[PDB]
């Protein structure tokens, strides 16, 4: 990527996945791969986008 | 015969018969309560924004 940004639309710390973040991003390739987080801060449903 | 308490009601009142009732006397206010479920809130992103 490169110049990728990062907003909070929903953020209620529910005991399901109720925070949903939309991060607006511009990719030089079109393909997937993964996201993660390294704390345990925030723990994501899915594993690639 | 004094007048009627339909002509000389404070407030405005509209006094009727079949009942005895008065209408509409614009006097004193109404608290509510309001015990909603909580199926009818709906979530943020579903809504414009």
């Amino acid at each position: 990527l490169s110049a990728a940004e990062c907003t909070l639309n929903e953020c209620v710390y529910s005991s399901d996945f109720g925070g949903i973040a939309t991060v607006k991003y511009s990719a030089s390739k079109s393909g997937k791969c993964a996201v993660h987080v390294p704390s345990g801060t925030a723990t994501l449903k899915e594993a690639a986008v | 015969k004094a007048p009627s308490l339909k002509f000389t009601a404070p407030f405005g009142c509209e006094i009727y018969t079949n009942p005895i009732r008065a209408e509409n006397c614009a006097v004193g206010s109404i608290p509510l309560a309001f015990d909603i479920p909580d199926a009818l809130f709906t979530r943020v992103s579903e809504t414009p924004t």
